RNA sequence: UUCGGGUCUUGUAAUUGGAAUGAGUACAAUGUAAAUACCUUAACGAGGAACAAUUGGAGGGCAAGUCUGGUGCCAGCAGCCG
């Protein structure tokens, strides 16, 4: 459900 | 010019969209799909509702 | 990625402003001289909240963690939850949502779970009776912050439901050039997991200070026991000076540390409230950034607010320089013709910002 | 399992729509 | 010629009338 | 109730409004230039030749106008001049009647918000008989009253006796357009725009020689302002129409070349141009500064003013001991808190009651503003406007430039960087260069949910994924829309065409603009391939904005039953494997006859067969179907028209249509012949009689038996 | 009351697959309801 | 005369019902909001928001099978041109 | 007869 | 109103023919202070006589279409969307 409806994402790098 | 090379790559995208719009429709993009028409064992990956 | 910024200062404010405008920003050198250089867990969680509430936005974080790059998107909102890390409380994670509440595509219904008080940030009663009337003055009608469970430091376990429905287009302009007259002093003295003798003693100390004045004083006791009182015990008190003729509020609060005195806390909070009233002109020093941001995003028009030279501090200068760097909107200050005090009217030509997300 | 979840989702959305329309027609008749 | 005269449809402007006799 | 309205905001300067902008438009050779030279000789008493570009004359003591003879063949010129224009001198040939170009321009004006239309009629001397002339006058006037409002007055002109129309009719037309009295519009009173009067390149010729005529040159642009005060800080984005989207590099206001003679004599009165009275340049003959200085640290600012983190929320108090010692007493804020002695007591009781009531019914504004909610709203509008006015009038240097920006009617120049060599080379003054300052929502890029219909006079409907050169906001660009409907408000199923007499939703990629925004799109902007058809293809509005849509195209799976019992059937040729049938098992299935079912279990021995239980005995001849949904995507195409960058400035050609590429590649219209419709003739069927069991027929009683 | 004729248009019914014309006359709902009524009558008299 | 506030019943399922035909307009000489019928969901597409409709009475003689009681006004013109003309495609709605 | 019955049912209801 | 009863050259998006005429354009003359027009009249001017009148009201029918409820195959709402 989450990966189907949402669009924007965070580029987390460490 | 920057405009000129931009128009060149726009013309490339134009050619691609022309060829796609004149080409054949996808098996899923059609309607009334028959099993021999569509590729074999596709629905398990296509995951429609 | 284009508008650059330095330092870890006013982080949530810069994120909120870039989300409102739309210009892509880039903060660099976040605590370089540190043993752990870069962000913190609560700042990363706040960015997770931002990307939860908005849509199409991209947040690039460098692997060192010292450089964040924000290309904002549109505001959507909806109904969801959030899990506050225990380093910072729900007030610190609520205030940006109070900025970005009424300009969404769908209503806000966010369930925050965590600690609900600290010495630095707003409590729940602080948020309600200090910053909900300002939004109600600026046009947001149906906003509410229910408290399902109340937690306390240092274990928390509390839950608040922020609901905002007044999807306004832009905040109406404001013309408040007269110093308001405070009508009543309401307050909320709350506590968790202790005997309410403490709450009674806090209210006794506060009324003991405020016995000099003649205006009415009503401070309600708010005890929480049982299963919806959270883990840790604690107490705190907020006072609001309410001007009922115009619907203005000046608030001041505190909580009690491990082994403090409730009467001392009541008298200290009353003294802080009197200080805020004496330094106040139509707003408080903590409601002021909300009022300035709302005046800048109000429609293309001159808004006027009567502020005081004591309310003009370094925090005001830093806020105004940030607003100039984002919105290119100067704030004009004129000294009022009054001879006794030294107030200045702030005039802001609010730019055209419309709630362009909302379907019609 | 997916059939179960889909039936549950459809029933939830139908109940929400029915409540919304009842509220709208109530507001019409009282306003 | 080079001039584009208007259609009979947009000259007379009878939008959507039923069939009569 | 006729005089009531919807309230709106008029952002025009009361001090020095800019020249009103009139567009002289119409067919190729309908004397559209002669009208301009004769109207100018009326207004200023000097004959003019070689009119090109905008030309500003001055009417009366307070007015000045800007004539724009539009190039009669270019639809993009029609579109942006209908975006900007304010009074449209639309001229119709008399002998020929209405023409398609006049028709199309009226439609784009109607969709982009109607300016003051004014018809003039020409070639009224070619009519042989006075009665044919009178009948044709009445016919034109009534069709014009159908399109523009009824009662709209249009003028009539005779013949060009000396390169000029009759003076009496020109005098009437001049009086009318000099008392024209315009009205507010939403787009024009939300955005800043300008019509560039003079154009100049800015580089060094040595730089041009070194780079070899490829470097994008700086450009200075001179003209008046309109609409909304342009902010005086450099680096705001502003779309030049037909050239691209640039940003202003430097702004500066100037002395305007044509000051109205009221303003001229007022300047002369303050101080103590009468021959040059037209302007065709393209043609020939302190805490505030303490805060906003960046080099000063805020500590030093507060230090000089008197003589810190923001992530924390509470303010910086002092020690509680000092606070209590200071606030033992409250008589410093007692002022903020709330015969001769009797009179003072009644006065303080009046003050106490005044602070008790406050603002409850204070004139209520209703009987104050004469018992109409509309008048109340517009009085609020006017009060806010005059407060704006006095606060602007407060100070000169910053309250005019830094705070509000250059208002309107300030003859301003602006320079841009990175402006194409094609623009500077193929610039000709016969074309309008209009500029619109954008917004955040207009600088973003997403997909818009619009709702649109085919235009009523357009013949052919619009196919999904067919390129549409549309105009929405200041931008014209072709995109690949997708025409959707909601299947009774449950799901956005895409159609394959436009419904020919109503609105369908559309969704398409392209630069965002606000909700509620009307737009219109053509299919062919290229003038070389137009024909007699109507150009304008779609009208609509844009409703909302997103970055993605859950958009469905229905696909149904067919099978064929090959062995049937009562209520059960073995179905083949629908899947490929038992894994697929297990993935789809438990399915609400139905057949062409209209009986329901479900697929139950995968059959083992053939690869794809299964068993399905129907509600009634299915025939063998019928075809089962399984309705399901498949997500489609929106193609991300965006190709803005750049005709002013083009040299020919007509015949801009982009993505051809599907019929055009089929005809050019010489393919054929794809159509499976099993899908066409036939005229069937269903024969009457005579069902077989009933056949009882023989045990029943034996065991039946004597009377009730088959005899 | 307020209806266009193009709204009142017509909708033709398509025919059997030409590759599957061995089994003839793809049956629609009117034929199905006739067949079901006759079968129901037979079942009733048989039960009697 | 009135201003169209919101098109009610847009989120209904079954088409051409009375709760879908309804709108909510506010009369301008009173600031007072009240509902109004609009025939033909096409004409519901024509009326969107901030539109200055011209209501008139309803004047029914008999009820219908799904009519709403108390909705006594209907919409005659929108933004200056007639709804019937816009529906029959004689005219065009000018923004 | 069936058409008359349909028109009759409409004229009752 | 249901079982039904009454009565009669009827029906045709079937073919086909020559005659008539003014709406209109127009020499002309009359009219008029001068015109326009009417009334007159050469010459043109009719087979979707496309030389293309309306405004309202009632009702039916249709799909491998859509939505909702069900004591299957039904009912309701409706359908420019297959
Ligand atoms: N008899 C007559 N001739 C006219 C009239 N109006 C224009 N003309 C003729 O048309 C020409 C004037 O047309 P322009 O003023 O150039 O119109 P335009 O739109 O500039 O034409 P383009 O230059 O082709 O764009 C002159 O040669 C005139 O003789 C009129 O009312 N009567
Ligand atoms: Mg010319």
């Amino acid at each position: 459900k989450m990966m189907k409806n949402k669009r924007g994402g965070v580029i987390d790098k460490r | 010019s920057s405009f000129e090379k931009q128009q060149i790559e726009i013309r490339k995208q134009i050619e691609q969209l022309e060829n796609e719009a004149v080409a054949e429709k996808k098996w899923s993009l059609k309607g009334e799909v028959k099993a021999k028409d569509r590729p074999e064992d596709a629905l398990l990956t296509e995951e429609l509702e | 990625k284009y508008t650059t910024f330095q330092g870890s200062q006013n982080f949530r404010l810069r994120i909120v402003l870039a989300t409102l405008s739309g210009k892509p920003i880039k903060i660099e050198k976040i605590r370089s001289g540190d043993l752990n250089p870069g962000l913190k867990d609560y700042e990363v969680s706040f960015l997770r909240l931002i990307e939860s509430v908005t849509n199409g936005s991209v947040i690039e974080i460098s692997y060192t963690g010292t450089t964040v790059i924000y290309r904002p998107g549109i505001i959507v909102g909806g109904a969801s939850t959030h899990i506050c890390p225990s380093s910072k409380p729900v007030g610190y994670f609520v205030e940006p949502m109070l900025y970005l509440a009424p300009f969404s595509k769908k209503k806000f219904s966010i369930l925050f779970k965590g600690i609900t008080a600290s010495h630095n940030d707003a409590g729940i009663e602080a948020i309600k009776w200090g910053l909900m009337p300002v939004m109600e003055k600026f046009g947001v009608r149906e906003c509410a912050l229910h408290t399902l469970k109340r937690g306390s430091p240092p274990l928390g376990g509390g839950e608040v439901h922020l609901v905002v429905d007044s999807l306004i287009a832009q905040p109406i302009t404001m013309h408040e050039i007269d110093r308001p007259i405070i009508s009543s002093i309401t307050g909320v003295a709350y506590s968790t997991r202790v005997s309410p003798s403490l709450v009674n003693r806090m209210i006794d100390g506060a009324k003991k200070v405020l016995k000099n004045l003649q205006c009415e004083v009503n401070i309600t006791a708010d005890v929480w026991r049982g299963e919806n009182s959270g883990k840790s015990p604690g107490w705190g008190i907020t006072l609001v000076a309410q001007s009922k003729q115009k619907g203005w509020s000046y608030f001041a609060e505190d909580i009690g540390d491990a082994g403090s005195i409730p009467e001392e806390l009541g008298e200290k909070v009353a003294c802080q409230l009197l200080e805020e009233i004496s330094k106040s002109a139509a707003v408080g020093r903590n409601q002021l950034p909300l009022a300035i941001v709302y005046m800048v995003i109000g429609k293309e028009d001159i808004g006027r607010l009567r502020i005081n030279k004591e309310q003009i501090d370094e925090r005001f200068i830093i806020l105004l320089r940030d607003i100039k760097k984002i919105f290119n909107t100067e704030v004009f200050l004129k000294p009022v013709d009054e001879a006794d005090n030294e107030d200045m009217i702030a005039t802001i030509k609010g730019i055209g910002f419309t709630n362009t997300s909302k379907k019609i | 399992f997916e059939a179960r979840q889909r039936i549950e989702e459809k029933n939830k959305e139908s109940s929400d729509y029915h409540a919304k329309m009842a509220h709208i027609v109530n507001t019409i008749n009282t306003e | 010629d080079g001039k584009r005269a208007i259609n009979y449809q947009i000259l007379k402007n009878k939008g959507l009338t039923p069939k009569r006799n | 109730e006729r005089k009531l309205h919807v309230p709106m905001v008029d952002r025009t300067p009361e001090d020095d409004p800019p020249p009103f902008i009139v567009a002289v438009v119409g067919p190729p050779g309908t004397g559209k230039t002669t009208l301009i030279r004769s109207l100018v000789r009326r207004m200023t008493k000097s004959t003019l030749n070689d009119i090109q570009g905008p030309i500003t004359v001055v009417s009366g003591k307070h007015r000045r106008l800007t004539f724009l003879e539009c190039p009669a063949d270019d639809l993009n010129a029609m579109i942006d001049i209908a975006k900007i224009a304010d009074l449209v001198l639309l001229l119709i040939d008399g002998n020929f009647g209405f023409e398609m170009e006049t028709m199309e321009f009226l439609n784009i004006a109607q969709h982009h918000g109607m300016p003051r239309v004014l018809g003039v009629a020409t070639h009224l001397d070619l009519f042989k008989s006075q009665s044919t002339l009178r009948a044709s006058k009445k016919r034109l006037k009534h069709r014009f009253w159908t399109e523009v409002y009824q009662g709209a007055k249009l003028f009539y002109l005779s013949g060009v006796i000396n390169g000029r129309y009759p003076d009496r009719e020109i005098l009437n037309l001049s009086r009318f357009i000099s008392v024209m009295k315009f009205r507010p519009l939403k787009w024009r009173n939300e955005h800043p725009y300008m019509l560039a009067d003079r154009f100049t390149d800015l580089t060094h010729p040595e730089l041009i020689e070194t780079q070899g005529l490829q470097i994008d040159r700086k450009v200075a642009i001179y003209g008046y302002l309109h609409g909304t005060p342009l902010p005086s800080a450099p680096g705001t984005r502003v779309h030049i129409a037909g050239v691209g989207d640039f940003s202003v590099a430097q702004i500066e206001k100037l002395p305007d070349p044509c000051p109205t003679p009221f303003y001229q004599q007022k300047l002369d009165d303050f101080e103590r141009d009468k021959d040059k009275l037209i302007y065709a340049p393209m043609s020939d003959v302190n805490i505030g500064k303490l805060i906003y200085m960046d080099n000063i640290s805020p500590e030093e600012c507060i230090r000089r003013w008197r003589g810190v983190d923001l992530e924390k929320f509470v303010p910086y108090f002092d020690t509680f001991e000092k606070l209590a010692k200071k606030w033992k007493s409250v008589d410093a804020i007692k002022e903020r808190f709330l015969r001769e002695m009797n009179a003072a007591k009644k006065e303080k009781l009046r003050a106490q009651f005044e602070i008790e009531e406050g603002e409850n019914f204070k004139e209520d504004d209703e009987n104050n503003e004469y018992d109409t909610w509309y008048e109340l709203q517009k009085a609020k509008i006017s009060k806010q406007l005059e407060i704006n006015n006095i606060e602007y009038q407060e100070m000169t240097p910053e309250q005019r430039q830094r705070i509000e920006g250059f208002k309107a009617g300030s003859y301003v120049r602006i320079v841009f960087e990175k402006v194409p060599m094609e623009f500077v080379k193929n610039f000709n003054p016969k074309f309008p260069i209009v500029m619109g300052g954008l917004l955040p929502t207009e600088i973003k890029f997403g997909i818009v949910k619009a709702r649109l219909r085919r235009h009523r006079w357009h013949k052919k409907i619009l196919k999904t994924n067919d390129p549409l050169v549309l105009s929405l906001g200041w931008r014209r660009f072709q995109t690949l829309p997708i025409y959707t409907t909601t299947d009774s408000r449950t799901r956005t199923r895409m159609l394959k065409y436009t419904p020919e007499h109503t609105y369908c939703n559309a969704a398409f990629y392209g630069p965002l603009c606000s909700p509620n925004t009307p737009f219109c799109g053509v299919q062919i902007v290229a003038n070389s391939d137009t024909g007699n058809g109507f150009r304008i293809a779609a009208t609509g509005i844009v409703e909302e904005i997103d970055v993605n849509i859950e958009i469905v195209k229905k696909l149904k799976l067919v099978g064929f039953p090959y062995k049937i019992f009562k209520n059960t059937a073995f179905i083949k040729d629908m899947f490929s494997s038992a894994m697929e049938v297990a993935r789809f098992e438990g399915a609400q299935i139905k057949t062409v006859s209209g009986i329901r079912g479900e697929i139950k279990r995968a059959l083992s021995k053939p690869e794809g067969h299964y068993r399905a239980a129907f509600e009634d005995k299915i025939l063998m001849s019928d075809i089962v179907i399984l309705r399901s949904w498949y997500p489609v995507r929106v193609k991300k195409f965006y190709n803005p028209v750049t005709s002013l960058l083009l040299k020919e400035k007509t015949e801009w050609k982009g993505l051809r249509l599907t019929g055009q590429i089929r005809a050019a590649m010489n393919l054929e219209t794809p159509s499976n012949p099993d899908s066409a419709y036939h005229k069937i003739e269903r024969v009457e069927r005579h069902f077989n009689g009933l056949k009882v069991p023989k045990a029943v027929q034996k065991e039946l009683p004597f009377k009730s038996q088959i005899h | 009351k307020l209806v266009h004729d193009v709204q009142k248009k017509q909708h033709r019914e398509r025919s059997q697959l030409t590759s599957r014309s061995r089994y003839g006359f793809l049956e629609k709902h009117k034929d199905y309801v006739k067949r079901a009524q006759d079968f129901h009558r037979k079942q009733s008299t048989l039960k009697v | 005369k009135g201003i169209v506030l919101e098109k009610l019943g847009i989120e209904s399922k079954q088409p051409n019902s009375a709760i879908r035909k309804c709108v909510r307009v506010q009369l301008i000489k009173n600031g007072k909001k009240v509902t109004a019928f609009v025939p033909n969901d096409g004409c519901l597409n024509f009326v969107d928001e901030n539109d200055e409709v011209l209501l008139a009475g309803f004047g029914r003689k008999g009820k219908a099978k799904g009519d709403i009681p108390g909705v006594r006004f209907k919409v005659v013109k929108v933004s200056g041109v007639s709804l019937l003309a816009l529906w029959k495609e004689k005219k065009e709605k000018p923004r | 007869r069936k058409e008359r019955l349909k028109k009759l049912a409409k004229m009752e209801e």
